[PDB]
């Protein structure tokens, strides 16, 4: 999932500085096997 | 800014932990003539003694008599140790020795004298018997003279007692807690709203040090409360006593940076008057009533000494330093690091506003759509940025459409501080053909069309272009707008524009932040152009081509130049206003000079700062193995400045064939500087030279 | 993920995923400088052959002598960016701060700039600024890190001539 | 001596470096462009948007040239030119399994590869070939071919009005046929801003199995108080130098030199000679232009002497080069000076060995690319042009995403192998060799 | 490596679709405040809904609704000086926490006209380009 | 020639200290990599894949990369990457290239000259 974010910023003088962020996030962890694996890969890091 | 940086200045100069440390691994005052006692029998006391030799300037101290036969039973004894605390021909020098063992009844002679002075005898007969260990209370309260312990203050000490008398370095303790209580507490009474008390104040600017009444009436009050602390700390003196202290300028660093974020721009330049009026309490007042109290009365080898005359000497320097970097620091950086270059932003919009700087229109006959393009924004401007004052266009003989009667005569008498800055065709200056006040909203929207009817215009061999000024008041700063048309003969036009922010503070009736260090950097141009005249004047002649004097006397030409355009600034800005507010609605002459000689002081006390820090890597050969790296450099550079020589030779005709084909310093600028960007292989050759040297250097360490 | 299920629920309210998308950025940045210091830690490990040896010895050497001319470097570094940024920092997009005032003295170094921005916002102290910009590293500053790293390598070497020829 | 009779090497030298730059005046950039600006700039209307450098069909060729050249008849002299290239129909061969893709093959612009080929309206000399006695010609090799000199040059009149009339001709006897191979025109204006000589020569190729791929030539010569008092000076002082230095043949090592960094001024002297010899046919030309202003009917042929006036003020700069080093070779007066020709002349026994096996792996990595990536990219389309594609790699100048896109797995492993060897073995042995021999100098310096 | 051909081709959508068919400027190159507005209504509206619910490039899923948010400056925010009082009328602020708008202005009806603070608004700060917004 | 096997034994007698410093080489050059790829592989074009985060850090040392999307992508990490990147590569790890090759072609050529010594 996608979480945009589009900053318009004017200024004393007044122009116009934009600004943008796209950042995609896994929340849905427990689905595949391929994350079960990456779940049991968690741990192990913890253990070291 | 100027609240942090005079706190870490002041936290930088404790670098004189490695001076002082340096200082404490150690730890003709006396005639060199031999001293023998022929009277007293039966009374060899196998003891020490102790010189009580105080005088001019000079508090030299007690001797430890070291005996290789002990100084035995019925003799005498003559030696000579290296007192450093040196007398002249003054009437007070004494000896005391003990009673171990029996008490002597010995009437201690005399001690001859040679090089008393430089090469003077004095015949010293002292031939009384004393005390235990009495004195010679006599030529060359009871003990009334005693307050002669004028070095138990911290004002001025680098001198104590040897091998005794703690706290040498640990006094470069008190000093650290000592500027910043004064730092921190004179921020406090300064704006730190809280929810004091019954009256105490609000703001409490009031005129800072333009009238001497409160900046300085604040000095004598602000040392009572850290002094019933920090005398404290002369207590300790008989660890983590000694940690707390630099943890209280741990925490005076942090609240005296916090409360002065919101400082008005008096208030900063009231805070350094109310703080370096309250140092000179402690020094002047404090620490000379504090060595009154203590101790009132209780009657109830040969080379090292010359070493630290070099290691007061480079302290003192330093005292000099990090106080003349602390006002140049304050000068350019201080105030263009909030106002000044935060806000290119104010120059960022007028390139993108008159639609994209007017597309860059080159043309004769054109722009008359684009006049149509910046009256129409720049007459009633519903958005923002305000007009101050009305705009114009000036006009470089030859008036048309004659009737030259009485009209006829656009003047421009061109009176003025100096001839404004050059372009392609020549150095223009403030007196063109001015005309075309344009003005009132819609004539002006209707002159465009009167400059077609009447023609003004293709006379004069050159022609001229239009002004404008204007500012923001959210940032506190102006503009001064000129744009260019060049009517070149051969070309249709050549448009070039300039837009130039400042700051408009002229006089501030009387005390401003760069009206004071202005007057500090004239100072220290006043300070070196005198040390400059103990060397050339005196000491040596046909100083030629030693960049020692050839280079401390550009300092001196660049520190003097650059107060006499900071005050050229202020006194340029106040008589522009002047005759700007005269007339308030009515001209437009004003601001193009003060914009252009306010970069050429700040663009000039950064050189300055420049050479201040070039200055302090210059002062690191003081590691003895990072020693090689200054004189390895200032050696290959006689001959590697040599080896370019041959290269403008040869890379001047690689250019010669390059851009002299360019159909088949402005371009040789573009061809010897935009050469060593991208060709690389002769960038290489000073690589042989540094390390033949620095394996010599470092084969001969 | 209480925030997510707090809207999986309600399908016509505002989902606030802004607080839970800024510890992405720092989840990313802390679990690839990890990464980096890493593959740094090879080296304690790699110091297997003869030939090996002779490079760790030189580089660890060395760095006594290299970081006391890499503050002598940077003082002269950070004081061309004192100059830039007061005399084109009004101009020029790329001394627009004096963050970004020294990032672009890193560019001319690889290149990069033409420069027909500098000479046309200052005629006169501009390309002074740029041909003692490029003397100063390039003949002088980056060829007094060569000379470091020279004699040292050949101080190694010669050293363990001294224990080969010593030895046999 | 070595200042008084040796002052002619460091004392006129100056004049050569100042009346060079003195004389060269805007007129051969300037004007160069200020001529350039209107016959390859102005496309046909607002209709056609694709000029001169975006030409591909046959009568699209035909809607491009055909309106800049009728303003274009500043003020020019001579008349129009419409050329092209003839080529047979049955010149090459094709296969007879299956033949009924085929009817006719032919080989591309060529000395005997092509024909003459006269076909129907034979009125006049445009679709009737003839040979190169009547015009001047040579065989000319672009990027396509080394052509002839040959063909027809089926002119018009100086006005715009014929040039559009025999533009009525084109649809039909076009200047595009079944085996249309080029397409040039001739032009020279007499220009009245800058009194000077000029050229042209606008040419659009044709490759089959398509179109074209246009390229331009002309070059600036102007016509000509220090006007012309740089001609005496500039051989005068090389005067007694042909007397001299020939005259050192009686003297030095018996006529038996060999030395390089004094027998660069002899060689160059030569390259004097190159100038010096020239002005007997070629400079003193004026039965070339004495026809030129007089007749105002007959075609412009200073176009052809615009041929071997290319080499005349690109090899008259050769004589720049040489004279500065050799200047720098009795230049180095000091101490400091002598230091740094005994390296670069000590060096250079060892330096141009090192140079040989330098250009062996890089004329091997120009095989690679030739024959890998020369199918797919502009960069790598000739030879010649693949090596001068290898020094834009090492200033930077190369995005390369063409280079991956072209070829995924053999693309990058040229490119970083490329990098790999120029840059940290191949550039920093060039460094270690000048640096052991300055390093060598010094220090026997040192022991002297 | 599923991850960057799903935020480029997000990037292509509202940061170089024009504003408008006829104009040129993108998101990236807004220069003025007019501009703003012919964004909102111009590629807002064509990047977001694609026709039920919205699936953008016919595969994505708009969750919710979106919302736009401001920060503004009091009026009497800065000093000017008295020689220039006359044609300067008000004024307005760089923008700091203590110079921040809070009174409701214009058509006071909704939610957009009110000032909310940041803990009523389940909001957090955000570093811009000039400042640091709360 | 003479001074071809000069030239050949030269870049022979380097070739084993010359592969053991490539290897420390890439083990830095490979530690950027992986930087590079984890901050910036969602933003930039030029950090997509692995196997293209490689071929855009030569394209560093030629030159060739705006970094106006990597300033943009990231503003506190990105250039302590673009700056850290060019210090050690061009102050240290392209001049110990030029150091190894620099000590070994000096180090023949000495030894012909107890060569050519011991002849006469």
């Amino acid at each position: 999932f996608c979480v945009v974010r589009l900053l318009v910023e004017f200024p004393a003088t007044g122009g116009v500085i934009p600004s943008w962020q796209f950042q995609p996030l896994k929340l849905i962890r427990y689905v595949t096997t391929f994350d079960f694996f990456l779940a049991a890969c968690e741990i192990i890091f913890c253990f070291f | 800014y100027i609240v942090m940086l005079t706190c870490a200045v002041c936290l930088v100069t404790y670098m004189v932990m490695a001076a002082i440390l340096h200082k404490l691994d150690q730890l003709r005052f006396k005639y060199e003539i031999l001293v023998k006692t022929g009277w007293g029998r039966g009374s060899g006391t196998t003891a020490h003694v102790g010189i009580m030799l105080y005088g001019v300037d000079s508090r030299s101290g007690h001797r430890h008599l070291d005996g290789d036969r002990a100084f035995h039973r019925n003799s005498l004894d003559i030696f000579r140790i290296a007192t450093p605390h040196s007398l002249g021909s003054v009437w007070k020098i004494r000896v005391w020795h003990d009673n171990k063992g029996l008490s002597p009844a010995w009437f201690l002679q005399h001690v001859i004298v040679r090089d008393l002075q430089t090469a003077r005898s004095a015949f010293f007969l002292v031939n009384d018997w004393l005390s235990v260990e009495t004195e010679a209370n006599g030529g060359l309260v009871a003990e009334l003279q005693r307050g002669f312990f004028d070095k138990h203050i911290w004002l001025s000490i680098w001198d104590r007692p040897p091998r005794s008398r703690f706290t040498r370095i640990q006094r470069a303790t008190c000093c650290v807690l000592l500027i910043c209580l004064f730092l921190g507490a004179n921020a406090v009474w300064y704006g730190a709203v809280g929810d004091s008390a019954y009256s105490t104040g609000h703001v409490s600017r009031l005129s800072p040090l333009s009238v001497d009444t409160v900046a300085v009436g604040l000095v004598s009050s602000v040392v009572v409360y850290p002094v019933y602390l920090a005398i404290l700390f002369l207590f300790r003196m008989s660890s983590l006593a000694h940690g707390l202290s630099l943890l209280l300028v741990a925490v005076a660093v942090a609240v005296s940076g916090w409360v002065g974020a919101s400082f008005p721009p008096g208030v900063s330049v009231a805070w350094l008057l109310s703080s370096s009026a309250s140092f000179l309490a402690s020094f002047l007042g404090w620490e000379p009533l504090k060595v009154l109290l203590e101790a009132l009365y209780f009657s109830l080898a040969k080379e090292e000494a010359r070493k630290v005359k070099r290691l007061h000497g480079m302290l003192r320097s330093l005292l000099v330093y990090m106080l003349f970097l602390l006002v140049t620091l304050l000068a350019s950086y201080g105030d263009a690091s909030c106002h000044g270059h935060a806000y290119r932003l104010q120059s960022a919009i007028k390139q993108e506003l008159h639609s994209r700087a007017f597309l860059a229109i080159t043309r004769s006959e054109e722009l008359w759509p684009w006049m149509a393009h910046v009256l129409l924004p720049y007459v009633h401007g519903n958005q923002s940025s305000p007009e101050l004052g009305p705009p114009r266009l000036r006009q470089v003989v030859g008036w048309e459409s004659p009737h030259n009667g009485s009209g006829t005569w656009a003047y421009s008498a061109p009176d003025l501080l100096g001839a404004w800055s050059w372009g392609s065709c020549a150095v223009y200056d403030s007196g063109g053909y001015v005309q075309e006040l344009g003005l009132s909203l819609e004539e002006s929207r209707d002159r465009l069309r009167f400059l077609q009817l009447h023609n003004w215009l293709d006379n004069r061999s050159r022609a001229v272009f239009l002004e404008l000024t204007r500012y923001s008041p959210a940032v506190g700063l102006h503009a001064a707008v000129t744009l260019r048309l060049e009517f070149p003969a051969a070309g249709r036009a050549l448009a070039a524009l300039s837009v130039r922010p400042f700051a408009l503070r002229r006089l501030s009736a009387g005390l401003s932040l760069p009206l004071l260090t202005s007057v500090c950097l004239l100072l220290f141009a006043v300070h070196f152009a005198v040390a400059e005249a103990r060397t050339w004047h005196r000491e040596g002649r046909w100083r030629v081509l030693r960049l020692g004097a050839w280079a401390r006397w550009l300092l001196v030409a660049l520190t003097a130049a650059t107060a006499l355009v900071r005050l050229a600034q202020l006194g340029a800005a106040d008589r522009q206003w002047t005759r700007f507010v005269r007339g308030r609605p009515r001209r437009f002459t004003s601001f193009d000079q003060v914009a252009q000689l306010s970069s050429a002081a700040r663009g000039l006390a950064a050189s300055l700062l420049f050479l201040l820090l070039v200055k302090a890597a210059q002062q690191l050969r003081f590691v003895r193995q990072w020693s090689v790296f200054g004189k390895t450099l200032c050696r290959a550079l006689p001959e590697l400045l040599g080896v370019t020589l041959g290269l403008v030779v040869l890379g001047v005709a690689y250019a010669q064939l390059a851009i002299l084909l360019v159909s088949s310093h402005l371009s040789p600028l573009l061809c010897v500087g935009l050469w060593a960007l991208r060709l690389w292989g002769a960038l290489r050759l000073g690589a042989v030279i540094l390390r033949w040297r620095y394996h010599a250097l470092r084969g001969e360490l | 993920v209480e925030v997510l299920l707090q809207f999986l629920e309600d399908q016509n309210t505002f989902p606030n995923f802004e607080h839970l998308a800024y510890w992405q950025i720092q989840f990313n940045n802390i679990a690839a400088v990890t990464v980096f210091f890493v593959w740094i830690k090879l080296f304690k490990f790699i110091n297997f052959n003869r030939t090996m040896s002779q490079l760790s010895t030189t580089m660890s050497r060395c760095a006594k002598d290299l970081f006391g001319f890499a503050i002598m470097f940077f003082i002269i570094f950070l004081a061309y960016a004192q100059l830039a940024y007061l005399v084109f920092g009004t101009q020029v997009d790329d001394f627009s701060t004096f963050q970004e005032c020294i990032f672009t003295q890193f560019r001319i170094i690889l290149g990069d700039i033409n420069f027909a921005e500098i000479e046309e916002a200052n005629r006169v102290l501009g390309p002074i600024y740029f041909t003692t910009f490029v003397f100063f590293m390039f003949f002088i500053l980056l060829n007094m890190f060569l000379a470091i790293i020279n004699d040292t390598y050949s101080e190694v070497k010669s050293d363990l001539a001294q224990q080969k020829a010593e030895m046999e | 001596s070595v200042l008084r009779e040796l002052v002619t090497y460091l004392l006129f030298l100056i004049v050569l470096c100042i009346l060079t730059y003195g004389m060269m005046s805007s007129n051969v950039y300037y004007y160069t462009r200020m001529m350039s600006q209107l016959f390859l700039d102005t496309p046909v209307s607002k209709t056609e948007k694709t000029n001169f450098k975006t030409l591909s069909s046959m009568e699209d060729f035909w809607k491009f040239t055909e309106g800049s050249l009728l303003d274009g008849l500043n003020l020019l002299l001579g008349v129009p030119r419409i050329r092209q290239l003839r080529v047979r129909n049955g010149s090459c061969s094709i296969p007879q399994d299956l033949r009924d893709e085929i009817k006719e093959c032919y080989d591309v612009y060529s000395v005997s590869s092509e024909d003459r080929a006269p076909f129907g309206p034979r009125n006049g000399t445009a679709w009737i070939y003839t040979s190169e006695k009547d015009l001047n010609g040579s065989s000319h090799w672009g990027i396509i071919a080394t052509y002839s000199g040959a063909g027809y040059y089926l002119d018009l009149s100086r006005t715009r009005e014929e040039t559009a009339a025999q533009v009525a001709s084109l649809k039909k006897n076009v200047w595009l046929d079944r085996g249309t191979r080029a397409t040039f025109i001739d032009f020279s204006v007499y220009n009245a801003n800058i009194n000077l000589f000029c050229v042209v020569r606008l040419l659009v190729e044709f490759p089959a199995t398509g179109g074209v791929i246009p390229s331009w030539q002309f070059q600036p010569l102007k016509l000509i108080f220090f006007l012309a008092a740089c001609e005496i000076i500039f051989c005068f002082f090389i005067f007694y130098y042909v007397v001299e230095e020939i005259l050192e043949i009686r003297i030095h090592k018996l006529h038996y030199f060999r030395s390089f960094w004094n027998c660069l001024d002899v060689v160059i002297v030569v390259l004097s000679v190159v100038a010096i010899g020239i002005n007997i046919y070629r400079t003193s030309n004026v039965e070339v232009l004495l026809q030129f202003l007089e007749d105002q009917n007959t075609f412009p042929n200073f176009e052809h002497l615009a041929y071997w006036q290319i080499q005349f003020n690109n090899i008259a700069a050769v004589t720049v080069f040489f004279v500065w080093i050799k200047l720098f070779k009795f230049i180095n007066f000091n101490r400091t000076m002598s230091q740094l020709s005994t390296t670069m002349s000590r060096c250079a026994k060892d330096l141009f060995g090192f140079a040989i096996m330098f250009f062996i792996i890089f004329l091997a990595y120009a095989q690679l690319a030739y024959l890998v990536f020369g199918t797919q990219v502009d960069d790598f389309s000739t030879f010649q042009e693949c090596i001068f594609t290898q020094f834009r790699i090492i200033l930077g100048d190369i995005n390369f995403a063409e280079i991956e896109e072209a070829n995924r797995v053999l693309g990058p492993i040229y490119f970083t192998t490329f990098v790999f060897f120029m840059f940290f073995i191949l550039l920093n042995m060039f460094l270690a060799i000048i640096n052991d021999t300055y390093s060598e100098v010094k220090s026997d310096l040192a022991q002297q | 490596s599923n991850v960057y051909y799903y935020t480029r081709m997000m990037s292509q959508l509202f940061l170089d679709t024009p504003v408008s068919k006829t104009e040129k400027t993108n998101f990236k190159t807004l220069s003025s405040m007019e501009d703003f507005w012919k964004f909102t209504e111009g590629s807002l509206l064509d990047g977001l809904y694609w026709k039920n619910r919205s699936f953008i490039f016919y595969e994505n899923l708009l969750l919710g609704v979106p919302r736009i948010r401001q920060l503004r400056v009091r009026n009497g925010s800065c000093s000017i000086p008295q020689d220039l009082r006359d044609e300067i009328k008000e004024c307005y602020d760089v923008y700091s926490v203590s110079s921040e708008d809070r009174a409701p202005f214009g058509p006071r009806n909704g939610t957009a006209w009110i000032y909310t603070s940041e803990k009523d608004l389940n909001g957090s700060s955000h570093w811009g380009i000039i400042a640091t917004y709360s």
